[PDB]
């Protein structure tokens, strides 16, 4: 029944990845032994959407997870919830990937993809009605940029008709770990307009930014941007997961989010985000939710919507509310900022509607947003790559792998392909 | 957040700082080691290491190495990083021309490298805490040459500047006009806030409050860095009016070139009497306008108040200190200007003052430092130009400064420099 | 249902709204960690014109927390309800405002502006019909006299119809913690003259006037003056939270109180006050609130109402009464007084009657005045700023953060304007 398949590649990818484990594993209330301890038959209802039943009532996760180093699934396996997992589902190498897309790509995933892509289908082939595949992963670096783009084609010629879904940590010029990023990503981003169904862009730039200007957090780790990511995957499944007043499959989503077939590179959010020591004095209602899931500050990529329009926004609401007050609230929006929506689509708002909100907040909403401004994280990478490239910097380590100067000119030409799409509904 | 770069040059700039560090490690519950046993109070002055060991925000420098080898051998040897004690092999001579143009012209990169690396260890610094003789050879000359780095390096942020200066009668030194004149351009230039004090004002204050007949600097020293720890507490501690570093500044300095406030501290008191004076506000407020406790040998009664901060600590109330700031106003010898009609930036901290427990100075529930711009402070400059002007007319030691690359009409440009501030101060007070 | 968004900049600010956040508190029986614990369905009923709902019906204040520095958003967090504010309403900077109005409004301020206002934003859409906006500043110092009237400009361009209704902590002589208060001040009712709708001038020589001749404190502390005007801030909106005889919204009173649009600086004050070892010797009663109510004494601005006279009074009661004694007693004051009031205006009383009088007490009252005796405060700001500004002391401060001696010149300019306005009608 809609099973969906996840996959985790890289060191950011099973990071976001192995916390996303963690919070869906409250939800459907399972201890971190596997077995089931929630309050709830709903929470049951669905478990088999993202895991397998397994003797004694403990329930495996369908997750593959994916590196070339065992450095990271040595801190999965050892970590909170990492005994939760399959053994035979951690696939790995020994050496990494040099943060080199083209070791992801030719060398050092290629050998590893034919062990991969077999356990793909170990799955696949145990679920029900397998509706889709749901990708962790980074476009800089090279584990999760060249091999996790390696295994979306390699996914996408074998599933041709189920839903690609990939949630993808990706570069920005001020909060900057690597010299190559420019390089890995314009590669990356290549693969992901042609072979994706969605491809949710976030960017640590502005999950900094929802933990410094919201949340009030002194010293944001990486855990605590983990779990910002994680709250918006466990939004957009929540509608095959639990029931509702209005369902929306991913597939429901994609219809209504993706007019022309390659804008689909989305913008999550999420609502209520407070501050720590604030949150008796808030009001828990949908206009707050709303005022607070429309505005620039909560998106999680840098691109303000400020400086393009909407195409297609789509807000998966959880909680006991009214149709009245959601239906108002989504037509108030796109009437008092109609400079920021397309004026050739007539409503550009879905909404979808769970009966079953977060455990521990009254009502939650995750936000999916399609943008002419995600012109602006194309461009800048695309600027950044340019500036390096007209000097051929770096390209040895690439090169070495056996892939062509040429290769680079076609990334780059089919990047500024997407960026003039963007830019053309403007 | 909330941080401060502590440099201490010369003798005295590190020798106050072996009483700063030795009041700071106190109040913040440090031990001469670094370690801290059982909030971020600390931060201000201390940088943290995984290891629980608590660093200090400080540059300690001089010329020569027998000051500060005796920081890297006495009970504070295991406090600072090793490398941020900085010495070359070379005295400076109580001639400002080795200190700026020969001798530390070789340490000033290292001194500089230093600060570069405490700085980007700080998030939002507040400022710099800069310590020094204008009398000394390194005092003037080195402080002067880092000055004008720092002050293209850190353009922005505040520099306050502590600073011992000659006496009327007291000096230590031929040549203590000439380096403290030539220091005039560093003071009005690369600084913000400057601190003039004197030995001789702390030395009758030693013996009229104290009771001490006989000090030495360890006791000069334990007041100095008492009136610091006075101006950091609202950085480093809760307050009912707290004052931050630049809306001290805000308040005190009127004019741009206006920046050198008197300061005083109250109740300076020992054991002996202060288990029988009273020690209520109204006192210890009424104390900081007594001549008798200024800390430079001039006469406020000569002069004008331009604006106080009065700088409370320990157990106050904003009513007490309203009632005392009345009495002030009311008192017909403790003149403002007409143009100050408000007058006094009063701040409130709830930590008491820090005994040293070798010290002089008694316990206490309260105290005040009063930081305090006035037009009086120009008699103290009208003194010290006036031992310039008798030696300056016979050149009388002026060939060891042309000896060492300096050039003869600096003492000209900067006797004019001063006069033109001399000038300022009388200016303003009509 | 005609929500309230409340804003609090620098300490003075944050500390009459954080006490004022502790009194509302009481009176609507919510818990230092937001869960609600009253008596009555009436605290309830109205709890979302100052809270929102959020899950397990825990109630958020609607505040917004606003300083340049972190220690007192750190004061504020750690205090007595600190726990209670939303993390994200907490929106701070680094380095302070120097007790610098152009540090508020140009550089310090002007950079946290956009974080500030996209959460008013959040609050405001959250609303079901917003009435207004509820400012807690100070006009000495530099963050609430030149950020809060930033803020204040910014709000108003957006909510322009909406009422700004703002509590002014301002300077006098004789109580007076900085040198440059002057100027900040006058720089900072230039903006409140133009955009607000109310101010409530409020002053700590009449707040410690009230502490030592009134209450017999021996020792008046700020929580002390934080904790007189918070009951005059309590008292404005009654009408909005409780039921009553004679029901006044903010708007209700702004239309009685505000002749001509400019003379909206009002001048606020509490009964009963009463010294804390004589209560037992005191009645409790309409015409005894009145003479005390009335009495120069008792308001929280320097002027003495003698040296001028009001243009309109409201009276706010709340507390079982009578009509006919309330009617009465409003009556016989501005007959027996009729040289005090202006006599181109028919009645110069507004009143107001609720049903619920304050925790622990049988009626209480809140005056506003509104009286050209109000010139003095402004006159003796404008004197002290002349005394300076003739030399162009301090100047310096200013004009580096890129202000103009001409905003000087222009800002006096616009204070003998609102001097010139009150004592017009004299
Ligand atoms: C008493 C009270 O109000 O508790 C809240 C709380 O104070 C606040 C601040 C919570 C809290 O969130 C955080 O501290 C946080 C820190 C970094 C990054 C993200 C969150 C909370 O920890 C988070 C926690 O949320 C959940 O548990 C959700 O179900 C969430 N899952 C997890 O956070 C989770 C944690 C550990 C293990 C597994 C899951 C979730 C979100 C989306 C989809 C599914 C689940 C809640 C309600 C609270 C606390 C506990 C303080 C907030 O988060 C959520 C998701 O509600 C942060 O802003 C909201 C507003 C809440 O009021
Ligand atoms: C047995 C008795 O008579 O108790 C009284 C009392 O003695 C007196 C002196 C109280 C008392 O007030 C003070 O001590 C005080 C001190 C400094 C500044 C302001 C007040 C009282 O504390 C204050 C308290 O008032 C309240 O609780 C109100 O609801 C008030 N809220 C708070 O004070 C409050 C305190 C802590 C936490 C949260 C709220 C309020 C005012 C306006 C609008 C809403 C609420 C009351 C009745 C009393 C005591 C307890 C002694 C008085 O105050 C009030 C508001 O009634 C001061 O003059 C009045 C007359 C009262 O008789
Ligand atoms: N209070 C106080 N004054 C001191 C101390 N040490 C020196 N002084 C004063 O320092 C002044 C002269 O400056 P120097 O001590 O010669 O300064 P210096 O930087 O070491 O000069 P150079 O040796 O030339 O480098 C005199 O007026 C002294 O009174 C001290 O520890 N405390
Ligand atoms: N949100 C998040 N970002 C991460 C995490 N680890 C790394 N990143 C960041 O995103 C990039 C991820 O690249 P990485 O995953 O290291 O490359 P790979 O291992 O070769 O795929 C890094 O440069 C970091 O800036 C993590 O745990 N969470
Ligand atoms: N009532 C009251 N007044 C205060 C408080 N704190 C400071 N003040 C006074 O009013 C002025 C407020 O300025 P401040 O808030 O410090 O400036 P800012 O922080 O830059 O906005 C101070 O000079 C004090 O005299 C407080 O808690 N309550
Ligand atoms: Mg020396």
């Amino acid at each position: 029944m809609r099973e969906i398949v996840h996959l985790q590649a890289g060191q950011c990818g099973n990071q976001i990845g192995a916390k996303f484990w963690e919070v869906i594993s409250d939800e459907h209330g399972i201890d971190p032994t596997g077995a089931y301890h929630g309050d709830s038959d709903l929470q049951l209802e669905r478990i088999n959407v993202y895991y397998n039943e397994a003797t004694g009532g403990k329930y495996v996760p369908r997750a593959v997870l994916v590196d070339l180093e065992p450095g990271t699934m040595d801190s999965v396996r050892s970590g909170p919830f990492g005994q939760i997992f399959r053994p035979d589902n951690f696939v790995f190498g020994q050496s990494g990937a040099g943060n080199n897309w083209a070791k992801g790509h030719y060398t050092e995933g290629a050998e590893l993809v034919d062990s991969v892509l077999d356990v793909v289908r170990k799955e696949a082939e145990s679920c029900d009605c397998l509706q889709g595949f749901q990708l962790t992963h980074s476009l800089g670096g090279g584990t999760g940029s060249g091999m996790g783009t390696l295994l979306i084609s390699k996914i996408r010629e074998e599933y041709p008709d189920r839903i690609m879904n990939t949630f993808s940590v990706v570069p920005s010029p001020k909060v900057s770990d690597t010299v190559v990023e420019p390089y890995n990503a314009t590669l990356s981003v290549h693969q992901l307009v042609e072979n994706t169904d969605e491809t949710y862009c976030i960017d640590n730039e502005a999950l900094y930014d929802i933990c410094f200007r919201t949340l009030k957090l002194t010293t944001p780790t990486y855990g605590d941007l983990n779990h910002l990511v994680s709250a918006t995957m466990s939004g957009v499944t929540t509608c095959l997961r639990f029931p509702g007043q209005l369902n929306a499959d991913l597939r429901k989503l994609a219809v209504n989010m993706v007019p022309f077939p390659r804008l689909h590179f989305f913008m999550p959010g999420f609502a209520p985000l407070t501050s720590r020591g604030s949150q008796q004095y808030r009001a828990l209602t949908v206009p707050e939710l709303t005022q607070q899931m429309f505005d620039a500050k909560n998106m999680m990529a840098a691109c303000d919507p400020r400086h393009g329009r909407y195409l297609t926004v789509a807000a998966i609401f959880r909680g006991r509310m009214s149709m009245k007050e959601v239906d108002e609230q989504m037509l108030n929006v796109q009437n008092k900022n109609s400079s920021y929506f397309v004026e050739w689509i007539p409503n550009n708002v879905k909404t979808a509607v769970c009966d079953i909100p977060p455990r521990g907040l009254k009502m939650s909403a995750t936000f999916i947003g399609n943008s002419t401004a995600i012109q602006e994280l194309f461009k800048r990478i695309s600027e950044q790559f340019t500036a390096m490239f007209r000097r051929k910097a770096f390209l040895h380590w690439y090169t070495g792998e056996g892939m062509d100067e040429m290769e680079f000119t076609e990334a780059e030409s089919n990047m500024n392909d997407l960026v003039s799409e963007y830019q053309q509904y403007q | 957040m909330r941080e401060c770069i502590s440099v201490h040059v010369g003798q005295a700039g590190v020798q106050i700082g072996n009483s700063c560090w030795e009041l700071y490690c106190l109040e913040h519950g440090l031990q001469p080691d670094g370690t801290m046993p059982s909030d971020s109070s600390f931060g201000t002055f201390f940088s943290e290491t995984g290891s629980g060991k608590h660093v200090p925000r400080a540059v300690f420098v001089d010329l020569e190495q027998t000051v500060i080898g005796e920081i890297r051998n006495g009970p504070y040897r295991s406090l600072f990083h090793p490398e941020q004690l900085i010495t070359g092999k070379e005295d400076a001579a109580n001639n400002y021309a080795r200190g700026h143009y020969t001798i530390g012209k070789e340490l000033i990169d290292s001194v500089l490298d230093r600060v570069r690396k405490m700085a980007d260890q700080c998030s939002g610094l507040q400022g710099f805490l800069v310590f020094h003789s204008f009398g000394g050879g390194t005092g003037s000359g080195f402080t002067s040459l880092l000055m004008e780095r720092l002050s293209v390096d850190y353009g922005k942020k505040s520099k306050l500047e502590f600073s011992v200066y000659p006496a009327p009668r007291i000096s230590t030194a031929v040549v203590e006009p000439y380096n403290s004149i030539l220091t005039t351009h560093t003071t009005l230039e690369h600084s913000d806030c400057a601190f003039m004090v004197d030995n001789e004002a702390i030395y009758d204050i030693c013996n009229r409050n104290l009771d001490i007949e006989r000090p030495s600097y360890t006791n000069l020293n334990r007041l100095i860095a008492q009136i610091v720890s006075s101006i950091t507490a609202s950085l480093r501690f809760d307050g009912a009016l707290n004052v931050d570093l630049t809306e001290f500044q805000t308040n005190l300095v009127p004019y741009p070139r206006i920046h050198f406030p008197l300061v005083t501290y109250s109740p300076i008191i020992s054991a002996e009497k202060a288990y029988h004076e009273q020690l209520s506000v109204p006192e210890i407020t009424n104390a900081c306008f007594e001549y008798s406790n200024q800390m430079v040998k001039c006469d406020p009664r000569r002069g004008k108040y331009m604006a106080c901060c009065l700088l409370y600590r320990g157990d106050v109330v904003p009513k007490d200190v309203n009632a005392a700031i009345a009495a002030i106003k009311t008192r017909r010898s403790i003149q403002f200007v007409d143009w100050c009609p408000t007058g006094f930036k009063v701040g409130i901290n709830y930590q008491p003052p820090t005994a040293v427990p070798g010290g002089d100075v008694a316990k206490v529930l309260r105290a005040v430092c009063m930081l305090s711009n006035t037009t009086a402070i120009a008699e103290a400059w009208a003194r010290l130009d006036h031992k310039f002007d008798l030696m300056y007319s016979k050149r009388a030691f002026v060939h060891w400064y042309v000896g060492e690359g300096m050039e003869e009409g600096e003492f000209s440009e900067a006797r004019e420099d001063m006069a033109a501030l001399e000038k300022d101060y009388e200016e303003v007070g009509t």
